[PDB]
RNA sequence: GCUGAGAAGCAAAAGGAGGAAUCCGCCCGAGGAGGGGCUCGCGUCUGAUUAGCUAGUUGGUGAGGUAAUAGCUUACCAAGGCGAUGAUCAGUAGCUGGUCCGAGAGGAUGAUCAGCCACACUGGGACUGAGACACGGCCCAGACUCCUACGGGAGGCAGCAGUGGGGAAUUUUCCGCAAUGGGCGAAAGCCUGACGGAGCAAUGCCGCGUGGAGGCAGAAGGCCCACGGGUCGUGAACUUCUUUUCCCGGAGAAGAAGCAAUGACGGUAUCCGGGGAAUAAGCAUCGGCUAACUCUGUGCCAGCAGCCGCGGUAAGACAGAGGAUGCAAGCGUUAUCCGGAAUGAUUGGGCGUAAAGCGUCUGUAGGUGGCUUUUUAAGUCCGCCGUCAAAUCCCAGGGCUCAACCCUGGACAG
């Protein structure tokens, strides 16, 4: 699915989701109850970096079983190849392009059909990209400029060091697969991956 | 000069430290006399003596300390068998294990003669795996 | 004896053949002493090996009709 | 394949010995070396086997239903 | 037990997961003729009327079972269609009725949890 | 060529097409490939509350017989042969590459895919051919259904579709030989319910959507409230952007094989254009395990329940609402299997008192066994070689817009 849901409530519940579905911080005009106290069992701990990690890339949870299952089957450090696998998704690194303000907002900007992707044009956001790509917009994008409004008011935040931007021709490319240190969302990668020792 | 005469060795070298006394006497028979070969050289026990006593040729073993701790000795030995008679094991040049990693060594009977780990992980030879000590 | 022939081997719609000499008797998608050959339809190659071939041929082993018609193609035939 | 060398049994058959053949075999399940005898009807049209020797069978041409093998001498490098 | 001989014999076998429903022998739910339609009540902790319906079966058992839900329609001689399930408090019943099914009609009035017990969507 | 010691004898043929050329044949030999027929080592479920079995039985010869060895068969002689390491009997079961689980050892299992076997209404026979004791062959018996003009006939869906019954439950009385593979023919071609497609079913695995961005923080309402408010809630309403899908039109494949022609799929896949947020979210749970909780009604009643147990007036466990949680075109319950389970234990358990040491002793089979020296190498180890089909799993590439899936190559184990 999407979840295409109320939105601030996740945000509220599993603290900040960075740049999914907001850059605006949440409770502008709320929290004014609700003490937790303190009380929070250590299962709903793990739980919540789950969905920190479910929302902020849109994924669905039998999906992401996938993504586990290929991250263990993989060889090395499955905590950081399972933020390798979910960094090269296409509609996160059109996030992070800022060809898009928001994730959902990629999501639907790559399955109207409006991304080449080495001057073929992919339709699904699931693909995984590769070092050495071409991301690029649509013919018709030089006459629609959504993704001009989009990077007209992106660029506080730069890239990271997969990215290259060209302003004009608008081409986008990684150089190799993001490390650590660059995955952009902060959690921590022995939570997640514990929690799915049980499958 | 029970059914084992490697579990001979073996238990009076457990039930020797167990009780912190740092001597032992055993038998000396050729394949004794090979294990106390490539153990005092692997920096487990001090010093291995023959000697005799009704012109039995024996041996002496001192086991190592540290000083006057709640025990003298630290790092517990922890001797272990593995082919019992009765059930051999045997291994190829790829089973062959390395015990902790490496801290401790398993002593086996190649062809060649008696190895460790170091000694038979080399040559590629494999054989019965008498015993690991760790 | 033995005909070498193509066997389907892919999904639906898709077409990928392999060229295995089995004995005829057999059905389609049988076993072979040796897999020789290999015929996409759509666009790709077709890796031949040529002396397996030959040894099959040498036998006596006839092809069917398109396996002999790729052996058509290639330069394959030679009486020795 | 190697031949099956046995004591043989009783040869109270013209032509005809019965052989056990000491095999051992590891276990499946549990390591050890389990022996496990079986006998055979062997031929010989010397019958020069009495009780109690051992021979080799090596495969031949089926002589009755069971005698499908003859035995003739062992190498014996000790 | 020593690896020689008290082993290579045998050890021993567990048995089975043993069946917890001697009926549906088979497989999961089976068709089911209501005979008794009783009530019986459990053992002593508790206090209610429970409402079972001692039903034959198409296997070849006859075979007790409960009936779930507030409302029933369940008559002498209807038709049921019966699930594994142990009910606790009841010594005998082993199984349960789906509710929904085959003449057997679902329970009145209920919004919370349809599925099981076979009440089509309100509103 | 065969029989036989030799002597000796014995045994075959088919023509057709073409003007010819020649080609397809035929008969007798000799090889090879492939396919079969046999034999053997090893592996191949439980039960001792089944302990003896076996007399063509196990051998030997002679006579026969088979494509071939053979108690395959027969006459006579010998008394063998199997078995407490389970014979015989009883019961269960197609087997294996594999599938699923497990950290691992291994446990369970054998659908589709593939190899071998067996059967073809229930039994029993033989015939021809190279090859059957033959699913859609023949003959007989038995049971059953149809036809009959009453004497008789005919029949085998465990082929594909389909009907009826049984069942919780498993589809269309479809299109096509275009490919692929068979069979026949010199070729032309013909026939293929194999196979290639199509239809229905969330039956499974995978991918995608139900909107994106903003949304005064002002209103309408539900629920709860120390009546202050909170929360549904940026959620909606509302403004713009887009069209995966949807509708309305155009174009339009390869798959097909170098003589051309040759497509059931199908005007399908895919692409282009025109509207339009339009056509699209449910189901469990919220006492602990186990993430999610308060309120109203009920008052050991109705009921829930996987185990513990809740329910006799303010129930975080029943029923409803609100809210929340987890999942998502799925969500749950049940059944079966493995895990967890070290709860059958080699890895990995125990026996003073918790379940468990025979009352003690002799000893057969069997199991394990002192030291030195020497020999063979059966075990053991190392090298090389053969094989364990293909598909699967593992690695690495490649193709379908990705994945699923498909394909190419490679290999440790063992």
């Amino acid at each position: 699915s999407r979840y295409r849901g109320p939105r601030f409530k996740k945000i509220r519940r599993l603290g900040a989701l960075p740049g999914l579905t907001n850059k605006r911080p949440r409770a502008g005009s709320d929290l004014r109850n609700q003490s937790r106290s303190g009380k929070r069992s250590q299962y709903r701990i793990r739980l919540e970096e789950k969905q920190k990690l479910r929302f902020h890339y849109g994924i669905t949870e039998r999906q992401l079983l996938k993504y586990v299952r290929i991250a263990r089957k993989a060889k090395g450090s499955t905590g950081q190849v399972l933020l390798q696998l979910l960094e090269m998704r296409l509609d996160n690194i059109l996030f992070r392009l800022g060809m898009a303000p928001t994730i959902p907002g990629a999501r639907q900007l790559v399955n109207h059909r409006h991304i080449l992707v080495n001057g073929r044009i992919v339709d699904i956001p699931s693909y995984r990209c590769k070092p050495q790509d071409t991301i690029m917009a649509r013919d018709e994008q030089k006459s629609i400029a959504l993704i001009q409004n989009s990077l007209d008011l992106s660029p506080r935040e730069e890239l990271p060091k997969h990215l290259t931007l060209n302003p004009f021709p608008y081409k986008g490319l990684v150089n190799q697969i993001i490390d650590s240190k660059w995955v952009g969302l902060k959690i921590n990668e022995l939570l997640v991956v514990e929690y799915y020792s049980r499958q | 000069m029970g059914k084992d005469t490697i579990a001979d060795i073996i238990t009076c070298i457990r039930n020797a430290d167990m009780n912190r006394k740092g001597t032992v006497r055993i038998v000396s028979t050729n394949i004794t006399e090979n294990i106390v070969k490539i153990l005092l050289r692997e920096g487990f026990i001090e010093n291995a003596r023959k000697h005799q006593e009704r012109n039995k040729y024996f041996l002496v073993l001192t086991l190592r300390h540290r000083r006057n701790k709640k025990g003298p000795y630290l790092n517990t030995f922890h001797l272990k068998r593995v082919s019992r008679p009765g059930l051999r094991i045997y291994s190829n040049y790829q089973r062959i294990p390395r015990i902790l990693g490496g801290m401790g060594i398993a002593i086996l009977s190649t062809s060649r003669g008696i190895m460790t780990d170091r000694e038979a992980r080399l040559e590629g030879i494999g054989g019965e795996i008498l015993c690991y000590i760790w | 004896m033995v005909k070498l022939r193509l066997k389907r081997c892919g999904r639906k719609q898709r077409a990928v053949y392999r060229i295995v000499a089995i004995d005829v008797r057999s059905r389609r998608e049988g076993r072979d002493l040796q897999k020789v050959g290999f015929y996409d339809p759509i666009k790709s190659q077709t890796y031949l090996n040529v002396p397996a071939i030959l040894d099959f041929l040498e036998k006596g082993a006839q092809p069917t009709e398109t396996v002999y018609d790729i052996l058509k193609r290639a330069e394959v035939f030679k009486e020795f | 394949m190697r031949s099956m060398q046995g004591k043989v049994i009783c040869a109270t058959n013209d032509k005809t010995v019965n052989v056990e053949v000491v095999r051992l075999a590891p276990h499946p399940k549990y390591k050890r070396r389990v022996r496990k005898k079986k006998k055979y009807q062997a031929h010989d049209p010397d019958n020069q086997f009495k009780v109690g020797d051992w021979v080799q069978l090596d495969k031949c041409r089926p002589i009755s239903k069971t005698k499908t093998f003859l035995a003739v001498a062992p190498e014996g490098r000790q | 037990m020593p690896t020689i001989k008290q082993l290579i014999r045998n050890t021993r076998q567990p048995i089975r997961n043993v069946t917890k429903s001697p009926a549906l022998r088979g497989c999961p739910q089976r068709r089911g003729t209501c005979t008794r339609v009783y009530t019986i009540t459990p053992k002593k902790p508790n206090s209610a009327l429970r409402k079972v319906a001692r039903v034959r079966l198409t296997s070849g058992f006859e075979i007790t079972a409960y009936i779930p839900g507030i409302g029933h329609n369940l008559q002498e001689h209807s038709v049921v269609l019966v699930r594994g399930g142990r009910v606790k408090d009841l010594p005998g019943v082993r199984y349960h009725i789906v509710r929904g099914t085959l003449d057997a009609v679902g329970v009145k009035d209920r919004q919370q949890g349809r599925s099981k017990y076979g009440v089509k969507k309100p509103k």
